[PDB]
């Protein structure tokens, strides 16, 4: 189970850091996946192993992990950034993928 | 006067880097076991200083102590062997995190298996146990001492 | 480049069974996994399982009651998904990634090259 | 129109040999953890070409790009540090049979320590598990490529 | 060289306690393990127990039933083994070895450089 | 447990073969040793690492393992030669150090 802030909101301009929080046998072993989800469209890959991004994927967008926490920080927040935002990992308690809850991100 | 790339004596250094290379769960050159592998790999002789893309060798013309190479064909696809002696060490290139092997307690050499197309395409694969590295791509960096002819 | 093209909207009834498939392209088919997700309205996603195309090898969840099975065509290079049982708290929009990592004690799933998703409503 | 022995550059690739080497149990420089060790050992760069035996250098003159060495005293004895960069790769000197480190599943790499006595008297350390090579006396050849500055 | 020397024979009664020396010399002593087995008339031998020298850590068998006492005097470079409650068939001769090894699950112990051992007779 | 045959023979001159059998958790997973020990006398080291000698020792003994066997060989059997003979390993079952029975050589 990987808890999020249901809504994380900053100025266009500023950054926002959309954060997870698993626990030993979610995050603390393993490496940490983040997501980007408009409604009713496809979901999309924008940080692998912590910490890299795919081919396509901006500088503005970068993740990190600390212990059994993970934090995806978007530095530069502008318009076309307002959708949902979600953990993935493997739980090896469970044996199962767990997701985030997602996180609205609203402009101001 | 100098020895070339397809030339391996027994006792040679290996120096593979492996830009941004995958995890594969499931290789079948190395029996069942995972690996990470790159498409775009550079295989470096380090006593001699002579360095050669993966995908630009002939691995049919490459022969170790002059005998040729063993080969395996698995699917219909041939996978060519460079023994190493000792477990093949690899890291994250540039960072000092590590990685291990798949036989990672076990008293066994390790292999270098390259698959070759036949033209200007070649794999090079490393035995590792898991994604102690990441599910891929990652730049990966491996060192092997070259082997003995495989009876 | 690699795309997901999945099936149409489907409404079912209160035990049905629904099929939902998921066409694949740009990639070598059976080089990589496909798994399962869902999302209920008002949560985040659930995974529900998936299957190696290398040898046929399905990993399912627990919150599902074994009501999931995962099939893959490998001459259309197509995965499907059926999902016997349904429940009325079922409807949600049922998406198709790429799976492809490890599940060994240092893990790590990527989920790259999502489908579009489906929505398939049980009801009356 | 050489570069010594005593002088290291992240990436070198070190090639150490240990003609009949004892087990420890409780090694001090690497934590309280295991290691093989040799009196006679040779240090070899394989990129440069130069040979040494270890006894009869001078540690306290050898740099790692350019830095002194990190050195730690522990019981009054003085080890010297030449950090790797992955695992150290070992194996039984003329066989293919291998060993394997203490860190064996674990994303981390290793050192190189070396005793030293301030004449001509020096050890070789390399981290082990357990005797998979056995209890001693045993020859045994290392491989490593070499790492950062410790900071 | 490295030389083990014991202490004499002893004769004990049914019940006492036997404390048999093992003064080293030619080496570290403080570098490696001693070890002590016995000898009954007639059989093969039976290892008791050890010590490291290093910090102190004994481990000893279970046929002696927790009666074994091993201790080392690191100055005069002497191990020593207390042995109490003597039953009629302690009867054996005592010896001393340099243990050297691991006990991890590949394992090998050496027992090079033994002593010259000791008959411990208990009787009336 | 490690069981021995009690008595060994031969001309001088043949060679002997010392076998010991102990099971997977004896001999299988770890080094054996051999002893030369004649009585009232300390013993001595012959075989280590199954297949090793220390200094000192002749070219006369060589030793093996194969499974949950190990075996001493004597080649070329002459007179001196005429004591104990015994295995040691470690048994990871029971924790313990194990030895043999020793075997009696009788030169003819």
């Amino acid at each position: 189970v990987l808890t999020q802030p249901p809504s994380v909101s900053a100025a266009p301009g500023q950054r926002v850091t959309i954060s997870c929080s698993g626990s030993n046998s979610n995050i603390g072993h393993n490496y940490v996946c983040w997501y980007h989800h408009l409604p009713g469209t496809a979901p999309k890959l924008l940080i692998y192993d912590n910490n890299k991004r795919p081919s396509g994927i901006p500088d503005r967008f970068s993740g990190s992990k600390s212990g059994t926490s993970a934090t995806l920080a978007i530095t530069g927040l502008q318009t076309g950034d307002e959708a949902d935002y979600f953990c993935e990992t493997w739980d090896s308690s469970l044996s199962a993928v767990v997701f985030g809850g997602g996180t609205k991100v609203t402009v101001l | 006067p100098a020895r070339p790339i397809t030339n391996w004596r027994s006792g040679d250094v290996v120096w593979v880097t492996l830009p941004s290379a995958e995890y594969a769960q499931s290789q079948s050159a190395m029996g069942s076991h995972p690996a990470y592998w790159s498409e775009e790999a550079t295989i470096i002789n380090v006593a001699t200083g002579q360095r050669a893309a993966v995908s630009s060798i002939k691995w049919d013309q490459v022969t170790l102590n002059g005998k040729a190479l063993h080969k395996e064909t698995h699917s219909g696809l041939v996978y060519y062997q460079l023994p190493l002696m000792g477990k093949i060490n690899f890291w994250q290139q540039g960072t000092t995190k590590a990685g291990y092997t798949y036989n990672y307690n076990t008293t066994d050499s390790d292999s270098l298996w390259v698959w070759w197309d036949g033209g200007s395409k070649a794999y090079l694969y490393i035995s590792t146990y898991t994604t102690m590295l990441g599910a891929g791509p990652v730049n990966i960096t491996g060192l092997g001492a070259v082997g003995p002819n495989p009876v | 480049q690699v795309q997901l093209v999945q099936s149409g909207t489907e409404l079912k009834k209160p035990g049905a069974s629904v099929t939902v498939s998921c066409q694949a392209s740009g990639y070598t088919f059976t080089r990589y996994g496909v798994s399962w997700m869902r999302q209920a309205p008002g949560q985040g996603l659930e995974w529900m399982g998936w299957i190696s195309v290398h040898n046929g090898h399905t990993t399912y969840s627990q919150s599902v009651q074994g009501r999931v099975t995962v099939t893959t065509d490998t001459s259309t290079n197509t995965a499907y998904m059926t999902l016997r049982g349904l429940r009325t708290d079922d409807t949600a929009v049922y998406y198709c990634a790429r799976y492809r990592g490890s599940t060994v004690v240092p893990a790590a799933i990527v989920f790259d090259f999502w489908g579009q998703g489906t929505l398939v409503t049980v009801s009356s």
